[PDB]
């Protein structure tokens, strides 16, 4: 309930914030008392925790990274 | 003929760590009316006219269309 | 011939622990009722007027068919 | 029951905001009284907890991310 509230109260203030600058920034051209504007915001509220772990590709051997190597290469003939 | 390789690579990293906020905006939907001039009546302003106030209104909302954002403005004689 | 090959990769990752809303929205229904307009009487508005009204409406809204939000607006005479 | 009567009222509280604001965005072309709205909105109370785990693909060996290898390769002839 109280939770409820306290999102309705912080929708309609950002509704108001957003209407009141509409109305500031049009008013000068059209008049004061021509025009009316309306807001209606979709808010989220879900905390979202997240960890995004990146890695870089190595795949060509010329920005390869290595640390050890062990090359043997037989032949006959 | 033979060639046996074994190797040990080393990776570059980046670690991202992000707590979201709560409370912030998902869409915007703003809806604009805006009155004919009267000047000695019945006159609708002009198509750039309501293109720069789309513009201006646009300009003034923050408009993102990543979000979604819709505005519509649209003309009439008042009441 | 021959070619035997082990490897070992590194995984990029995500994760995303969302606790929901309680108190959202999941769908709008809309019913809008507009009267005829009576200048010296039986005047319906017209089409452009329902549609940019319908436009209006819509937009103050939040109007979003993913929800599936639905609105109706129809025109008749009062009483 | 009272969290049911909770949740009856915040249905109103929601209601009674959009239709006022139908009622104002709509009111100064038609007239002041020769409109009405009446909105009935479904709300969700399930708390509902979530938690992706996404991955990269890494089939084509151009973007690996390599850690180890060992490639051995015989001939004959």
């Amino acid at each position: 309930r109280d939770l409820n509230d306290a999102q309705l109260k912080f929708a309609n203030d950002v509704e108001s914030r957003i209407q009141r600058r509409i109305e500031a920034i049009l008013s000068p051209i059209v008049g004061n008392g021509n025009v009316h504007a309306q807001v209606t915001a979709q808010l989220d509220f879900a905390n979202k925790e997240q960890t995004e772990e990146h890695y870089s590709p190595n795949g060509d051997a010329s920005k390869a990274t290595l640390r050890s190597r062990q090359l043997n290469i037989s032949e006959q003939v | 003929t033979q060639r046996n390789e074994t190797s040990n690579y080393e990776v570059d990293r980046t670690i991202r760590h992000t707590k979201m906020n709560v409370g912030d905006i998902e869409r915007l939907s703003v809806a604009v009316v805006v009155n004919y001039k009267t000047l000695a009546k019945p006159l609708p302003l002009t198509a750039d006219q309501m293109k720069q106030i789309e513009d201006l209104t646009r300009e003034a909302m923050g408009f993102s269309d990543k979000r979604g954002d819709t505005l519509n403005v649209v003309n009439s004689p008042f009441s």
